[PDB]
DNA sequence: CCAGCTCCCTGCTGGCTCCGAGTGGGTTCTGCCGCTCT
RNA sequence: GAGGGAACCCACU
DNA sequence: AGAGCGGGGAGCCAGCAGGGAGCTGG
């Protein structure tokens, strides 16, 4: 049905806006709170007819501090995604000279596709994100506390205060859903702020492994 | 020392006279048990004549068992409350219960008024024979005395069916103790070996034997648990 | 706990018997052997098992069960420790003569009356004189040994106060009474 | 709700179990769907798993080589209105199970036509609730219709989510699962709102669902929350589950001990079970590992 | 409508359903031998999901002879007017949703069974 | 006391009768037959050798074993080429010493008045019921077991079988280890649900209809007469149909026995030897209680069909599943059955040793003495060891 | 084995005796490995 | 063209280790019977 | 002024 | 002849047999 899939497309787009805003990318306040009425007016109502088309939903954002640091958000039409699809999207990333992208798939990627993503990761960073996983913002859940990605100066200041090594910190996997949400690689440190029954506030730090 | 040497003057006992209730209380308990058994018979007639409406989330057995158990538990509670209201200030069961030294009001209820329903695995006494709990009952007898409701007290003494069903109930507790010991000990051993080397270090962090930080402060506030107390925040609940 | 048990006071574990005299009685009491029946006769008949061996079928199970109980209660062909069960709903009759079955004596009740009369008690007040004993009480058809699988088809009164009853008598078909 | 507590639930918690005995979700609803009972029942029906076997009263198979002359002779009129394999699958749906699921028969029919890709055609009418199935174009067609009939009965989802076997709707009378809000007066007000409990875990689908609260809807499954929400979220969920197990009796344990146990099981980024498989696979020395368990194996390994 | 197992008259095996396209009709064929037969019913199979309601066809009259069954006087037999009847619940696995009482007349040579 | 009295009066005699006779060939032919047992009263033989009636207090104080000698009558027949049978009768041959339960029939305290017991320094209130082994009073605790020869249908949880019929079939009137058959039904997790049979000493499942053909019933009508007794029941037809579908490919008896013998403990290389192995399994070893001789196939087939019928009754919900902890489903091995199981094993070992000795003395020699053939230490020390230690079996397999 | 390889010996007895040597050494190290008989004392109890 | 075709995904299934703490007391058993040689 | 183990059973909290 | 001596469940982890894209190859 067109109405419910339009609802999914709007919710995916809103979650991507919140995600890009959380990563520091310049996303304006109008498109954070884009209502379903506004999405229907701007994009369409009948995706099977093709008024909202997934390749028309492709987002381009830029970082706040660095305008040239840009990230694409792609929405493939086909449910699976194979090698030719990443090849097309990566040629597109070459011809705007952009090294970061998200791929919001519907059903998923074949293992060769993920292997190709890992292979091309040193030059262009490509993050697969299922539509089912993006249908909510998990950082708005009550169980998920506040994650802040730390800069390198802050990490060095942390490890000098606690006289710590990197492997002596607590760990978080690079495939963690919040780690995938914030798009963080190994060696980065996440400052977790959470409330505390005993202290009120507690700040944990987690190295990405 | 002081209280034990005053107890030589005052003295403290328990006897068969502390488990006696009034004649009026015996009549009240008998009336409550008779009315509750009649209510169970009425629910049985409703289910037998297909007039029992199932509740959301439950089958017809589950609604019938829940309603019968609610009636029987209300009977046990009301007979118990009558038993405790019958007690004098000189009663010694009450003397040890209100001091918290030994026993509960449930023990007073069972000794004085009604032992109550005997349960095996959370349900009533099962049909261990072909649709009978014992061969002294008719088949498909879902009444209280057939399925393990002991309507006698410990002073009145249990009938042979009630005695057997109470033995069935107590065997459950014996089994639960004897099979919970090993699993609980294994859980304790695994917890110890998982956290034996975790300790507060001299920079007040909490780290294991690999020197990896588990907590930056103990309990997130750095305080020992033997000196913290329950308190109330005076600004949380009041209105603006 | 619960794995090591103790016998009740009047519990007796059956010692074992041979199925042969019961089989010879059953062959000459209108039971039809499995070799000489058409299978179509099985559907409306009662299967007969002796020590778990299906030996034939019978068409009148109540009369056969009455005859069998009458034979056991007078210490005839069927000895006192033989178990005889009628699965009435399932249309089966199981006879057990093997060892290991645990039984207990029960007072036989016929038509809401104990077969134990005052003459039995007056005879049992003088064991050392009349040579009346418990075995004479068994041979009189007054008590009989009921094991667990037979006990699941009997109807027990806890006391003879149950036999004498009024209002909602609960039951008027008591077959046995607790001693 | 048959939720496990006490020692077995604590065993399922410290041993990080992929198969809880009674996995569950605590689904919270948004807005008016939380308030009135009928929209919450709509949410329940759209979460409750419904196969064809739930709503079916009968499935029969016929040899009907001429649909113009139906052998059943009760379906004749509307089959002649509509009017191929000679093999007929006549499906009669039970009336009450057709009604309480809030289904209409065209939804069922389009589910079959979507699932099988119109390799097999479906006629339907009701006013007796009857569908008819034929196969459009040596493994005989009656045996193939056997196979697709079993596939329709067992592995076909009409509405709901597959892992959720059952849903209980209830309105909590205690503040433990009530909606606590801060009014304009500034007090804490407990709002009674309808909440759902499940008998399976498919938390990601349920969180994505219409009118389900994406903030407070939680599970009792530790592995599933770890896979869906992360490691700090499963640290908090494990804290909550351990606190529930401990304080079911009314007993109190200081928070720092629970926090230390949860921090120990979640310090290295994954769920470390309190087993040999979790503790013996850390970077501890061989002597601690051999003191715990599998002594000879650990010492050969080292 | 249930369908049972139909047997080949020569070799006494089970007749499998089959169609012949020329007559385009349903014929039951044995496949131990080459026998065929016209099918009286076009029914090959019915599956009966919610038709386990009938239990009276499973009761036999011999339960009137059960001494452990409850007896009543307040439900006279419609078939013969006997006052006394045994009553019981259903002894099946479908009893988990029913406390339905079935009554059987205790008079011999009648054996009538009913409900309420 | 009653169980021990049955053990001595009946069980050892039937164990001796049940023992197959010793056929030995080089060739001269030797037949050994054990006919009639005799049990004496408990007597002691000192180093002087004079037999004495041994009191229980003497056994308790002197750490003796309160046992009685067991004598048996043996007949030896010799068959020579061109020479008639030679019949030698060894009367009352000592073969071992059976420990005697106190105050049983063959105890010296039997039938004694309280004055007679007090003159023997025995307590008249002492119940008896125990043995004296090396001066130690040993009591045989009764052992629970599932009842034999009875079909029990259970539901194996978390298994690929949904329902399972079971019968620990044991031959009555004889001591013989139980062989269990499992007629079961697969779980729904297959177009239909099929009825299968797990057989003794057969490593693999074989379907039930193949077994029914293997006893000699090739028609499906004949098999269904043994499984379904009223053909007007359609549901039980609907559940027996998948078994016929799965087992259609076998249609005659000999290929069915081939299919049975294909997965024994050792598959026979010769097809005829496989057929003989299948006959030996389906006759001697599958349901021994309904029949063990030849041409007893109809009773065995009827009982197997009853087992399938009970399985289908449980699968329909038409009959309630049996309870393992129901105590009419249990039997209690007392001193009688336990000592009879031991004595069967040890008499088998004694026959093995006598047969080995006589084969050794006919392979190179010409004759053997039977008094030297019988090692009474086998029975005596096996009974003494099992009663003394409680490890209930053989000495070298005590773990 | 040293006597057997010191003189002339068949290959199969060498292989069988190597199998016995391997079994004895492995049962010295571990006497509960499945699929092989337990190394036992002459009394019948397994070795530790 | 489209049939050929390798290499990481799922799933059954056998191996495999684990199953509370601390105390008394007892008994039976290891350590066994044939010999080959004088 | 101190010379066995192992297995099993019973019991205690 | 006689003595000493030879001789139960419950839960993991890994490994195999079937899938299915897919680059290389007409
Ligand atoms: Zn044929
Ligand atoms: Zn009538």
């Amino acid at each position: 049905d067109d109405e419910e899939e339009t609802y999914r497309l709007w919710k995916i787009r809103k979650t991507i806006m919140q995600l890009c805003h959380d990563r520091g990318y310049l996303v304006t306040q109008d498109e954070l709170d884009q209502t379903l009425e506004e999405f229907k007016a701007q994009f369409g109502d009948k995706p099977s007819e093709g008024r909202p088309r997934r390749t028309d939903l492709t987002v381009l954002v830029a970082h706040n501090d660095d305008p040239t640091d840009q990230m694409f958000v792609f929405f493939p039409e086909e449910p699976k995604v194979g090698i030719k699809t990443i090849k097309v999207y990566c040629q597109r990333m070459q011809e705007e000279n952009i090294t970061r992208a998200l791929i919001v798939v519907q059903q998923g990627m074949t293992p060769s596709a993920k292997q190709s993503l890992v292979d091309m990761a040193p030059k262009y960073i490509l993050e697969q994100f299922l539509q089912q996983e993006l249908l909510i913002n998990i950082t708005e859940h009550e169980l998920v506390p506040e994650h802040v990605v730390m800069t390198k100066e802050e990490v060095t200041e942390l490890l000098a205060r606690y006289k710590l090594r990197e492997n002596q910190l607590p760990r978080i996997q690079a495939g963690d859903p919040v780690a995938r949400y914030f798009g963080i690689k190994r060696g980065q440190v996440v400052k977790i702020i959470r409330p505390s029954e005993t202290a009120g506030r507690y700040i944990t730090y987690r190295l990405v492994q | 020392t002081v209280i034990n040497n005053w107890l030589l003057i005052e003295g403290h006992t328990i006897g068969i006279g502390d488990s006696i209730a009034d004649s009026k209380t015996y009549q009240d308990i008998q009336n409550t048990i008779k009315k509750a058994k009649q209510d169970v018979i009425e629910v049985i007639e409703k289910a037998h004549n297909n007039e029992l409406e199932p509740t959301p989330g439950n089958t017809l057995r589950q609604t019938f068992e829940n309603q019968v158990n609610r009636i029987l538990n209300d009977a046990r509670d009301k007979t118990g409350s009558s038993a405790q209201k019958s007690l004098s200030e000189y009663n010694n069961f009450k003397s040890m219960v209100v001091s918290g030294a030994k026993g509960s009001k449930i023990n007073i209820s069972q000794v004085i008024a009604v032992v109550g329903q005997q349960n095996v695995e959370g349900k009533r006494i099962p049909f261990g024979f072909k649709h009978r709990t014992l061969p002294h009952f008719i088949k498909d007898d879902y009444g209280p005395e057939s399925r393990g409701f002991v309507e006698n007290s410990y002073l009145a003494g249990l009938t042979p069916t009630e005695f057997f069903f109470h033995a069935m109930g107590g065997r459950e507790g014996l089994i639960d103790t004897a099979v919970k010991t090993a699993e609980t000990g294994y859980i304790q051993r695994r917890l110890i070996k998982s956290m034996e080397s975790v300790m507060v270090k001299y920079d007040a962090t909490v780290r294991n034997s690999i020197n990896q930080v588990v907590q930056l402060r103990y309990g997130e506030d750095g305080l020992a648990g033997e000196s913290v107390e329950f308190q109330n925040l005076a600004t949380l609940k009041p209105s603006n | 706990v619960g794995l090591v048990k103790n016998l009740a006071l009047m519990a007796y574990i059956s010692v074992g018997s041979q199925p042969s005299p019961i089989l010879e009685f059953l062959e000459e009491w209108s039971m039809e052997n499995l070799e000489e029946i058409s299978p179509a006769a099985i559907a409306d008949a009662t299967k007969i098992f002796v020590n778990g061996c299906w030996v034939g079928i019978h068409k009148d199970p109540e009369q056969l069960m009455n005859t069998l109980r009458k034979l056991r209660r007078q210490m005839d062909i069927i000895v006192s420790e033989v178990s005889m069960i009628r699965d009435i709903r399932e249309r089966e009759i199981r006879i057990y003569t093997d060892a290991g079955r645990i039984c207990r004596p029960l007072l036989i009740v016929e038509k809401q009356k104990l077969l134990l009369k005052k003459r039995h008690i007056d005879q049992l007040k003088e064991r050392e004189y009349n040579n009346y004993s418990w075995q004479d009480l068994v041979a009189s058809g007054v008590v009989e040994y009921i094991d667990t699988l037979e006990e699941e088809t009997v109807m027990l009164a806890m006391t003879p106060d149950d036999l004498q009853e009024k209002e909602v008598a609960y039951c008027s078909t008591y077959t046995h009474c607790e001693i | 709700k048959n939720v496990t507590l006490g020692v077995p639930r604590l065993k399922e918690l410290i041993n990080i179990s992929k198969k809880p005995k009674t996995p569950s979700l605590t689904v919270f609803l948004l807005g008016q769907s939380a308030r009135d009972a009928e929209r919450a029942k709509d949410i329940l029906c759209r979460l409750e798993h419904t196969t064809l076997r739930k709503v079916t009263a009968n499935t029969a198979i016929y040899y009907d080589p001429n649909p113009q002359s139906t052998v059943v002779a009760e379906d004749q009129e509307w089959v002649n209105v509509y009017y191929i394999s000679p093999w007929l699958l006549r499906v009669e749906l039970d009336r009450k199970h057709m009604t309480d699921r809030k289904l209409t028969m065209e939804q069922i029919a389009e589910k079959i036509n979507a699932g099988f890709g119109d390799d097999l055609n479906c006629i339907f009418n009701d006013d007796k609730l009857v569908l008819r199935i034929r196969i459009m174009n040596k493994m005989d067609d009656d045996v193939f219709l056997r196979c697709i009939e079993s596939n329709m009965l067992t592995d076909m989802t009409l509405q709901g989510i597959e892992q959720i076997s059952k849903v209980y709707m209830h309105l909590p009378q205690t503040d433990n699962k009530k909606k606590i809000i801060i009014t304009e007066d500034g007090e804490f007000k407990a709002l009674q709102e309808w909440i759902l409990e499940t008998d399976g875990v498919s938390l990601m689908r349920v969180l994505s669902e219409k009118d389900v609260d994406p903030v407070r809807t939680t599970s009792n499954d530790i592995v599933e929350i770890f896979t869906v929400l992360g490691i700090e979220a499963v640290r908090k969920a494990l804290e909550r589950e351990l606190y529930h197990v401990i304080s079911f009796d009314g007993s109190y344990v200081n928070y720092r001990h629970l926090a230390l146990l949860c921090d120990t099981m979640t310090c290295r980024g994954h769920l470390m079970a309190i087993t040999r498989h979790g503790v013996n696979r850390q970077d501890t020395g061989p002597l601690m590992k051999c003191s715990f368990e599998e002594t000879v194996d650990v010492l050969m390994e080292a | 409508g249930f369908v049972g197992i139909r047997f080949c008259q020569e070799c006494n095996n089970m007749l499998y359903p089959k169609e012949d396209k020329e007559n385009r009709i349903l014929l039951y064929a044995c496949r131990n031998c080459d026998y065929q037969q016209e099918a009286d019913n076009s029914c090959i199979y019915v599956n009966k999901i919610t038709h386990e309601v009938d239990e009276l066809t499973q009761i036999i009259a011999d339960v009137s002879q059960d001494p452990t069954l409850p007896r009543t006087e307040d439900h006279p037999c419609q078939k013969c007017g006997h006052k006394e009847a045994v009553f019981f619940q259903s002894h099946s696995a479908r009893a988990e949703d029913a406390m339905r009482l079935y009554y059987v007349c205790t008079a011999p040579h009648c054996g009538h069974r009913w409900t309420e | 006391l009653d169980s021990f009295d049955e053990f001595i009066q009946m069980s050892v005699q039937r164990i001796v009768e049940d023992a197959p006779p010793i056929d030995l060939q080089a060739p001269p032919r030797y037949l050994l037959k054990f006919e009639q047992i005799y049990l004496s009263k408990p007597t002691h033989w000192e180093r002087d050798g004079a037999p004495s009636p041994m009191m229980p207090n003497e056994a308790r104080l002197r750490n003796l074993t309160y046992s009685a000698p067991l004598y048996v009558d043996i007949t030896k027949t010799v068959i020579k080429e061109g020479e008639e049978q030679l019949q030698t009768q060894h009367q009352k041959t000592f073969i071992g010493k059976i420990p005697i339960m106190l105050r049983s029939t063959y105890c010296l305290l039997n039938g004694l008045t309280d004055r007679d017991l007090c003159e023997l320094n025995e307590c008249p209130l002492d119940p008896g019921g125990y043995f004296i082994i090396n001066g130690s009073e040993k009591v045989l605790i009764a052992q629970e077991k599932m009842a034999t020869n009875t079909v029990y249908v259970f539901a194996k949880k978390d298994s690929k079988y949904a329902y399972t019929g079971e019968c620990r079939s044991c031959l009555e009137n004889s001591s013989r280890p139980t062989s269990t058959i499992w007629v079961s039904m697969l779980a729904r997790g297959a177009i239909g649900q099929r009825i299968v049979a797990t057989l003794p000493y057969i490593k693999q499942e074989v379907p039930i209809i193949i077994v029914f053909r293997a006893l000699g019933f090739v028609s499906d009508r004949d098999i269904l007469e043994h499984i379904i007794y009223d053909f007007e029941d359609p549901e039980m037809m609907e559940m027996v149909k998948p078994s016929l579908d799965e087992a259609f490919v076998i249609q005659e008896q000999n290929v069915a026995l081939n299919f049975i013998g294909s997965r024994g403990a050792k598959p026979g290389v010769t097809k005829e030897k496989r057929i003989k192995y299948a006959k030996e399994v389906l006759q001697k070893e599958m349901l021994p209680h309904v029949g063990v001789s030849d041409f007893c196939e109809t009773k065995k087939a009827y009982f197997l069909g009853y087992m399938v019928h009970r399985l289908l009754l449980a699968a329909l919900g038409r009959r309630e599943l049996d309870d393992r902890d129901h105590y009419g489903n249990k039997r209690l091995d007392l001193a009688g059955p336990l000592l009879a199981f031991l004595f069967r094993g040890m008499f088998k070992n004694l026959l093995k040793e006598v047969r080995i000795y006589a084969q050794k003395f006919i392979d190179r020699g010409k004759d053997f003495n039977l008094e030297l053939a019988i090692k009474t230490r086998i029975i005596s020390d096996g009974l003494k060891y099992s009663l003394a230690t409680g490890n209930w079996g053989d000495q070298k397999k005590a773990h | 084995l040293r006597r057997n390889e010191q003189n002339g010996a068949a290959a199969h007895v060498i292989a069988e005796d190597v199998k016995l040597l391997q079994f004895h050494v492995a049962t010295m190290v571990d006497n509960e490995l499945p699929g092989l008989p337990r190394a036992m004392q002459k009394s019948g109890r397994p070795l530790k």
